[PDB]
């Protein structure tokens, strides 16, 4: 009678009537990715959108069941994302202009190309083109002009196709009670109906910037350490007190800095740890590869993987009759079929790559039994957070030379570890500021804090005060940075990238304290250990049926992001830099720029 | 049942009741399609809303899980009544001397 009752009937019925179409949506994209095909496409797009109406459909239905007079917290939740009209609470034009702008973005993006200034015949493709160029390309204007000249085509041509994407969007946040549309991505971590555990979604912007700050005291000895080493190559544009150049990050748009740690070396004098050679003389391929990480997961008592898990696995592309993606990507269906489609060649880093790969289907297999609204990471933090734990835990010298990839005798000391945590570190610590300083900018000006003419001017203004990098040439407001990103162009979460450091840490320091490892904490190693695997798993099947501020509690014990773990497990390598910065300034500042003298 | 029952695209032929207004009884058995009403808003045989079909097919594909592959199941009821019993066991018959 009541209108729970009539609740729960609709959400048992959607589970079932979801799930079949859900699995036939993204089944039909796996034949997409793995085989191109006339008739693949086509499915793709059929089954995408029987799939894609059909949460249209469903809520409709959805918003008769008002949340007033539900008492369950699992029901709520699972009514909580069928309320949402998506693009029908736009009007009818503005909803059919927005695929109109993000299939132009994004076909910009990939047909986006900038022609060798030095070569006009030859014209290469952003990726990989262009970013495999400037990942090995020490040259000053080599990597001046195709990072110059990407954004004048893109950038400036991206800029009206973004001003639409941005009052498009916010009006779909608008219609839903949303305070604008950088409001709209806050909504993943909004927490409500539990007493004491509310999160709100203001919050974030506070957690984002308190946690930041204690950040910059690593960070800015990081980065007077790597200017230092630059400093020889161009004194005059390179100041002491002053900021790297943009284009120099070691890639375009300067997300991560692991192309600097072969210049960045500390020690160069001693060897480093590397499966490559070693795997050669053993003799492995993949199908051996995925089998020895399985392994892992078995050593902390998660279970095992399905016979069809293995069975039906993509190792390679054969040649170009059949062509698949080589980009990393697990890829959850449905009714127990869990695939992971990737090109395994024999490296340190596939080795790497092949625990977080499957550190995400391991992760699906703990809340597979949640319904299908209810299956899901507590966050969008979370997908690749629990995937990176598994990685940091095989780097560890313990856990190679436990399968016999390192020799026994290698030794282990200050020397050998310090070129380690440099190696993550520009890997993690060189994400956050990236990470926090775009994440930033586009809440601002989707909040209208920032006029359109000073998109540019507090792009680069804000750009020197968090990740101190100045623009060798100075733009314009018709110049857009972050309309040539990924992420940015595909309307992805770019805020997950940040709270991904922090957890992963979290549950670093917190996995280690169950299984009793003694030391530093890059040193611990889960394996062997089936405490923390039986800790870790509480949360891994609770998904996000389950406040993530709760979730964490039970992992971690913290309800709240923390900087804490990021201070110890870099501690070592802080107390390095710290030494070998005094005699340079620790710390950039924001009133030198390359063509201000 | 994989390697039979499920085939490519998927079998429907195999359904199940997902509602009723009761739970049933020991060895009852009921094929009725009658439409379930989730409250008190007339159906008529009409879906709508507060109104679905009960009976849903089995997803059947040979990609789908171990634990969601159709298993057929065979159940065998042994009720001894008051009439007399005929069904035995099997015999022995060993050598004679």
């Amino acid at each position: 009678s009541t209108i729970e009752e009539q609740a729960k009937t609709f959400l048992d019925k959607f589970n079932h009537e979801a799930e079949d179409l859900f699995y036939q949506s993204s089944l039909a994209s796996w034949n997409y990715n793995t085989n191109i095909t006339e008739e693949n496409v086509q499915n793709m797009n059929n089954a995408g959108d029987k799939w894609s109406a059909f949460l249209k459909e469903q809520s409709t239905l959805a918003q008769m069941y008002p949340l007033q007079e539900i008492q369950n917290l699992t029901v709520k939740l699972q009514l909580q994302a069928l309320q949402q009209n998506g693009s029908s609470v736009l009007s009818e034009d503005k909803s059919k202009r927005l695929n109109t702008i993000l299939n132009t973005m994004s076909t910009i993006y990939s047909t986006g190309k900038v022609c060798n200034p030095d070569n006009p015949q030859e014209c290469l493709l952003l990726e990989p083109g262009l970013n495999e160029i400037m990942a090995n390309s020490l040259d000053y204007n080599e990597r001046l002009w195709a990072w110059e000249s990407w954004r004048s085509e893109v950038g400036k041509q991206l800029r009206p196709l973004y001003e639409e994407y941005v009052v498009l969007k916010n009006e779909m946040a608008r219609a839903n009670h949303y305070e604008d549309y950088g409001d709209y991505w806050r909504g993943d971590y909004e927490v409500n109906g539990v007493d004491g555990y509310d999160y709100s979604r203001g919050q974030l912007i506070e957690d984002v910037e308190h946690t930041f700050e204690e950040i910059k005291p690593l960070y800015e000895h990081l980065h007077a350490y790597v200017r230092a080493k630059l400093m020889n190559a161009y004194p005059s544009y390179i100041s002491p007190i002053g900021c790297l150049p943009a284009h120099l990050l070691g890639d375009m748009w300067g997300r991560f800095w692991t192309n600097l740690y072969s210049l960045t070396v500390p020690f160069g004098q001693k060897p480093n740890i590397d499966v490559t050679d070693a795997m050669v003389d053993q003799a492995w391929d993949a199908q051996r590869i995925f089998k020895e990480a399985e392994k892992f997961f078995v050593s902390v008592g998660l279970p095992n993987m399905t016979q069809g898990f293995w069975e039906n696995s993509m190792l390679t592309d054969p040649g170009n009759v059949q062509k698949a993606v080589c980009h990393p990507t697990a890829w959850d269906l449905g009714k127990g079929d869990f695939r992971i489609l990737m090109c395994t060649k024999v490296t340190m880093d596939d080795f790497l790559t092949a625990h977080h790969e499957m550190g995400h289907i391991q992760y699906d297999m703990a809340y597979a039994a949640q319904p299908f609204l209810l299956r899901n990471g507590a966050n969008e933090g979370f997908h690749e957070a629990v995937g990176e734990i598994m990685s940091l835990s095989a780097a560890t010298p313990k856990h190679l030379k436990s399968i016999g990839l390192l020799s026994p005798d290698f030794q282990e000391d200050n020397e050998t570890e310090i070129n380690f945590l440099l190696k993550q570190a520009l890997t993690i610590v060189g994400t956050l500021p990236f990470t926090y300083m775009l994440e930033k900018w586009r809440w601002m000006v989707f909040k209208g804090e920032i006029p359109k003419d000073q998109w540019m001017k507090k792009w680069w203004e804000m750009k020197r005060e968090i990740v101190g990098v100045v623009e060798p040439v100075p733009h314009d407001e018709t110049y857009c940075d972050p309309a040539s990103l990924f992420h940015v162009s595909n309307d992805y979460s770019f805020i997950r990238y940040y709270t991904r450091t922090l957890y992963q840490f979290q549950f670093q320091e917190a996995l280690c304290q169950a299984a009793k490892h003694e030391g530093p904490l890059h040193k611990c190693d889960i394996s062997n250990s089936t405490e923390a695997g039986q800790k870790l798993f509480n949360m891994l099947r609770l998904g996000k049926s389950e406040p993530w501020t709760l979730a964490l509690e039970n992992v971690v014990g913290a309800k709240n992001m923390n900087v804490r773990p990021l201070l110890n497990y870099f501690e070592p390598l802080f107390t390095w830099l710290k030494d070998q910065n005094k005699n340079s300034f620790v710390g950039w500042s924001t009133d030198w720029s390359p063509y201000a003298d | 049942s994989n390697n039979l029952d499920s085939k490519v695209g998927g079998n429907y032929n195999y359904r199940y009741r997902l509602f009723r207004k009761s739970n049933l009884k020991p060895f009852e058995r009921d094929i009725s399609t009658e439409i379930y009403q989730a409250g008190s808003t007339p159906c008529n045989g009409v879906q709508g809303f507060n109104c679905y079909f009960p009976l849903q097919s089995y997803g059947f594909q040979p990609t789908n899980g171990v634990g969601y592959q159709p298993y057929r199941v065979v159940v065998l009821s042994f009720e001894l009544l008051h009439a007399p019993a005929t069904v035995c066991g099997p015999k022995k018959s060993t050598n004679l001397v």
